[PDB]
DNA sequence: CGCTGTCTGCGAGGGCCAGCTGTTG
DNA sequence: CAACAGCTGGCCCTCGCAGACAGCG
């Protein structure tokens, strides 16, 4: 099949985080469409700018504000 | 004489 | 760099440019240790010589250096092969040049260019001109977008705030230059002025703008004669860096107060010394802003305080390091536009597509072990119409 | 209070710049933060008054920055300092002068001291004070009146109540000068203590004693010094200078016998005066002169057993010349602030290296024991050679993918288990103590979740200490660590953060804490720093390391933790990855490992 | 059959983090 | 209505104390 999207590529630590919002439906609906590798995936490119923030407020939540 | 480490000595940020 | 530009240009406006000796003497200089001599020999010469001659003058140590420099030369445009003689009018024009045919400015100089940059940031104390706002504003370093209200700056517009003085300055005129044949200025006259000056309507209109960023000045309300300052030919710090993210600014000059408080956070003020923190929020705003670490770490270590330079790294590492990771933490997800190809149920073919993705480099990642690959939409077409081929 | 475009507290409408700024050092604000250059001519002169006067908030190798409180200048008084010399030199040393409401500001909070006087004899409270009116003004307030026990005036006061009166005193601007004239006390015995020769002071630690002793009679209050600089040394210092009955609580078990060794160390007490009262055992503390103590055992609440309460019954019905208190910082706890009460003690010295707690009940130790007398400057002494130089670190160590799956979704307070007993960050620890044992370096690990202090001491076999452990199991493993070379690296738990004499212990790590305890991690860098023999000042004797699991909580925390270490100075390179670990057989390098170790870290629950 | 050392529960406490009210613009 | 204090519950660990059980005479 034939699929138009966005690659994410990041460390693999990094991906387990995607799948479990994908597993979780937090966004609203599963973004991620078919995994790729565990270093690279392919998700939805609508809801790329969402899932943007979504990570940003994980590196938030693991930063400490001074 | 028992230098420092690679990572301690310099940087090991990809940057 | 200024020899860059010269090669970027075509024939007929170089042959132009080469025009009184001055010009040729400018372009000479900047040959950079060979063919200044290559230009000497071959000046009283009328009659074309053989390429390998000039090949066979370098001894086999330091070649590398041989060819660059006839590279550069011949990109230039200086010499023709004629089957090795130079230009009939740079061998002329040069003849010429060989033998034939001030402590107020430099305040002038860098108070004028600071209200460009006062400007350039939300400043309400900066000089105000209509030619100037869209001068920035075209130079692809500002956007208005309503001229009724001032115009914000763009993403590159920060990174030019950061620029040493020099750079920035020698940017703007690099972009300034390109602009002036836009709008009807001819390059030629610009650019040969600028040599003239490291030793007509478009020069009046063109002294105007160069006495507007303070590189020039008549002083005698705009006479014929005018009075180059030190940064048209072409200083200690005061920011010492703690190893708690804090900055304490040495500083007078509302500007950079303005540019440090671009990826820091200000604390205090006192006349000669502002408390700033660099908070991962406020770096993280520079980095989104536009900025790019390495300006960061280079803005912070050219500005540094005589006292941080005995120590190595004048920076402390950490410092340095932390900025770095604060940049490379908000891009862990390098998000990638591509079409997926699964379901590959021949397998054999699936190389041999994996084979023509390759070739016409439209392949961004491939699994063999999984028989999927990601192609850009731009060449998913080209791959679309291979497949339905067949 | 003006605040400019940048956030920034806008203060040049409140103050002016002198001419010659330049010689001048130091900037005073309206809000009494004070910065300090370290590159100046004249730092050393500016440094000794102003951390008096003001305690350090933050001291890099180059601008240090101090702020002004009301207890902070209150110690200025004390140790000999006025209101006219301390704005005087605060004015000369002031490159752009004194705004006026901090230059009142300092006059008000030194018309308190010498007011109201604090006395004990013959097992008595009295309030001494040589002019009627403040006392008069005392008794208008109604607590001061109600726990009242039930020319130079003095009215006894309850021992049950006296934290309450010194509380209330100060928020009356009227602090109690808790002043102890042991010279001119021969009603207490003088003990046969005595400092040997062999004992020198460092110049740091004569100075806090000056201060302490400025004038005749001995002053109580807390001196603060860097973990390893020997405030041992000085604790019983302050002893041979007061010759009287000296009670010292320690921490632990561990803490007294390290007190009592140095005792004999340093001093020329006899084995028989010394003697300890813990739960292991006592050296009869019925006979005794001086008596080594824990607040666990003082300040234990239920009933005492028979032994203990005998020893109890004694120590409360005494008059002690000197109480020094090891691990200050612990005493504003609820109960360990008792023991203050219990015990009767002219002059409370307090050691302590880390004066910082995630509460706000430091501040009590302004009249719990007293003032900050001193507090010496970490990189003043690291330069110096007086402690270990220390390179610490932070080891970042990504977080496991079949982990992280688990710890995203999990949130009911099982994370810590999950980040602490990361297969990556055990690789770290695993492969960090082979390399630094092959460089003959003593290795310490700490682990506050004995559970990963167990889980990598056994997978290891390497000895582990913690709770349960007894006192004599554990002084045995401190004795084979620092004597014996085949036990090289040691792991420790929540009990041995602090007072643990290590002086060859020249790298730590660390694979676990308790939140953001900048006191812990403070306290945990302590052990190793210690002066090494072979010591060199710019050779990074020791080493710091702080493992922690990338993309995780315990991010915050690290950056939390380090707060007080950067404060002063000290900076925590960050590892991202270490070499060699690949070339290396280190443990769960196959996923079945690593699938074997989360199951077992989910069941532990 | 007694005495001392080891080990295992009761009860309490320290330190820190997170929470549902109480309060203020 | 939105936003920030604020003391206590909870959790982790630690400690002293008491009780029972095992080794020794
Ligand atoms: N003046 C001194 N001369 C020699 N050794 C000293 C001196 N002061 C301290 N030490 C050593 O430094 C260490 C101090 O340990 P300790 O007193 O427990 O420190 P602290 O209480 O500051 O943590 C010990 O090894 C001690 O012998
Ligand atoms: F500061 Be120490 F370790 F008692
Ligand atoms: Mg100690």
């Amino acid at each position: 099949n034939v699929l138009k999207g966005v690659l994410i590529e990041c460390d693999p630590a990094m991906k387990q985080f995607l799948l479990y919002l994908d597993e979780s439906n937090a966004l609203g609906k599963k973004f991620i469409i078919q995994d790729i590798d565990d270093t690279h995936v392919f998700v939805i490119a609508e809801l790329v700018n969402v899932l943007q923030e979504r990570v940003g407020e994980l590196m938030d939540q693991n930063a400490f504000s001074l | 004489a028992k230098e420092r480490p690679i990572w301690l000595r310099e940087s090991t940020v990809q940057g | 760099n200024l020899q860059e530009f010269l090669g970027g240009l075509s024939p007929g406006v170089l042959d132009r440019l080469y025009g009184h000796p001055a010009t040729c003497l400018a372009v000479f200089r900047e040959l950079p240790s060979l063919a200044k001599n290559w230009v000497m020999r071959m000046l009283f010469l009328e009659q074309p010589l053989p390429q390998a001659a000039v090949a066979l003058w370098v001894k086999k140590e330091f070649s590398k250096a041989q060819e660059e420099s006839t590279g550069l030369l011949s990109g230039l445009r200086i010499w023709h092969t004629q089957l090795l003689i130079l230009n009939p009018i740079f061998r002329q024009n040069l003849r010429i040049a060989l033998l034939g045919g001030v402590p107020s400015l430099d305040k002038y100089a860098e108070e004028r260019w600071e209200v460009v940059l006062h400007f350039m940031v939300g400043s309400p104390s900066a000089a105000v001109s209509q030619d100037l706002a869209q001068l920035l504003s075209q130079a692809g370093l500002m956007k208005s977008t309503e001229p009724g209200e001032p115009p914000c700056i763009t993403s590159a517009g920060f990174q030019f705030l950061l620029l040493d003085t020099p750079a920035q300055l020698w940017y703007f005129m690099l972009q300034y230059l390109q602009t002036a044949q836009s709008r009807g200025m001819d390059l030629v006259e610009i650019l040969s002025f600028l040599f003239q000056l490291s030793f007509s309507d478009s020069l009046l209109n063109f002294l105007q703008h160069l006495r507007e960023f303070g590189l020039v000045f008549q002083r005698k309300r705009k006479s014929r004669r005018y009075y180059p300052t030190r940064l048209a030919i072409n200083q200690p710090g005061f920011i010492v860096v703690e190893t708690n993210y804090r900055l304490y600014a040495y500083t007078e000059s509302e500007l950079q107060i303005a540019l440090i408080a671009l990826f820091s956070e200000m604390l205090y003020r006192f006349p000669n010394m502002v408390v700033a923190q660099v908070t991962r929020e406020s770096v993280q705003q520079a980095i989104a802003s536009g900025i790019t670490a390495q300006q960061i770490i280079h803005f912070l270590r050219t500005r540094a305080h005589p006292v941080m330079l005995k120590q190595t790294p004048v920076l402390p590492p950490t410092i340095t390091d932390q900025i770095r990771l604060w940049e490379l933490e908000r891009d862990r997800l390098r998000f990638t536009e591509g079409v997926l190809y699964n379901q590959f149920l021949s397998q054999v073919d699936f190389e041999l597509l994996l084979a023509h993705a390759r070739e016409l480099g439209v392949l961004v990642f491939e699994n063999s072990a999984k028989r999927l690959m990601v192609v850009t939409p731009a060449g998913h077409s080209d791959v679309k119409r291979f497949w339905k081929r067949q | 209070t003006k605040v400019d475009e940048y956030g920034a507290k806008d203060y040049r409408l409140q103050m002016p710049l002198k001419d010659d700024h330049t010689s001048r050092p130091l900037w005073v604000a309206p809000d009494g933060h004070i910065f300090l250059e370290a590159f100046s001519p004249v730092y050393k002169y500016a440094q000794d008054f102003l951390v008096a006067i003001a305690e350090p908030v933050c001291r890099p190798t180059h601008v240090h920055e101090y702020k002004l409180t009301a207890y902070s200048l209150y110690a200025a008084v004390s140790v000999g300092l006025q209101t006219s010399d301390i704005t005087e030199y605060l004015r000369k040393l002031s490159k752009t002068g004194v705004p006026d409401g901090i230059m009142q500001f300092i006059k008000l909070c030194t018309v308190s001291y010498g007011k109201v006087k604090l006395v004990l004899k013959h097992n008595r409270y009295f309030v001494e004070s040589c002019h009627p009116d403040v006392i008069q003004h005392l008794l208008q307030d109604p607590v001061i009146r109600e726990c009242r026990l039930r020319q130079t005036v003095s009215f006894e006061v309850k021992q049950e109540m006296i934290e309450e009166l010194q509380k209330r005193c100060i928020h009356l601007e009227y602090p109690l000068l808790a002043e102890y004239d042991f010279r001119n006390d021969s009603v207490n015995p003088d003990i046969n203590i005595d400092l040997k020769p062999t004992a020198v002071l460092r110049p740091y630690q004569e100075k806090s004693l000056r201060k302490m002793f400025g004038n005749g009679r001995a002053r109580s209050g807390v001196i603060v010094l860097p973990c390893g600089a020997g405030k041992s040394l000085v604790g019983v210092t302050a002893a041979c200078t007061v010759r009287k009955r000296c009670l010292v609580l320690g921490n632990s078990a561990v803490s007294v016998e390290q007190w009592k060794a140095q005792f004999k160390m340093w001093s020329t007490i006899d084995d028989s005066q010394i003697c300890r009262f813990t739960s292991d055992a006592k050296d009869k503390p019925i006979g005794c002169s001086v008596a080594i103590s824990t607040y666990s055992m003082l300040g234990h609440t239920t009933k005492r057993s028979w032994e203990a309460e005998r020893v109890m019954e004694w120590l409360k019905t005494q008059e002690w010349g000197l109480m020094i208190l090891d691990e200050v910082h612990t005493i504003p706890a609820k109960m360990f602030r008792r023991v203050l009460t219990i015990v009767q003690a002219h002059c409370k010295l307090g050691l302590t290296a880390t004066l910082v707690r995630e509460d706000d009940k430091i501040v009590d130790l302004n009249f719990l024991i007293g003032p900050k007398l001193y507090e010496a400057n970490w990189m003043e002494l690291q330069n110096n050679g007086y402690i270990a130089k220390v390179q610490c670190a932070e080891v970042w160590c990504p977080m496991s993918p079949e982990f992280y799956r688990e710890y995203v979704a999990i949130k009911t307070k099982k994370r810590i288990l999950l980040y602490t007993m990361n297969p990556n960050k055990f690789r770290a620890c695993q492969f960090l103590i082979k390399f630094h044992e092959r460089r003959n370096d003593k290795i310490i690990v700490f682990a506050d979740n004995v559970f990963a202090l167990k889980e990598y001491a056994i997978r290891l076999n390497k000895p582990y200490i913690y709770g349960p452990t007894s006192q004599g199991e554990r002084m045995q493993i401190l004795q084979n660590f620092k004597h014996n070379p085949k036990i090289n690296t040691i792991f420790i738990s929540k009990v041995g953060d602090t007072s643990f004499d290590l002086p060859e212990a020249n790298v730590l790590i660390q694979i676990s804490s308790h939140g953001g305890s900048r006191r812990q991690e403070a306290q945990r860098l302590g052990r190793v720093l210690r002066a090494k023999k072979g010591m060199v000042a710019e050779e990074y004797n020791a080493f710091f390391y702080s493992l922690v699991s990338q993309d995780t909580q315990e991010m915050a925390y690290s950056t939390k933790r380090q707060r007080f270490l950067v404060d002063q100075g000290y900076s925590f390179k960050v590892i991202t990855k270490l070499a060699g670990m690949e070339e290396e057989d280190l443990a769960f390098s196959t996923k079945e490992e690593q699938q074997q170790l989360l199951q077992k870290v989910l069941a532990a629950t």
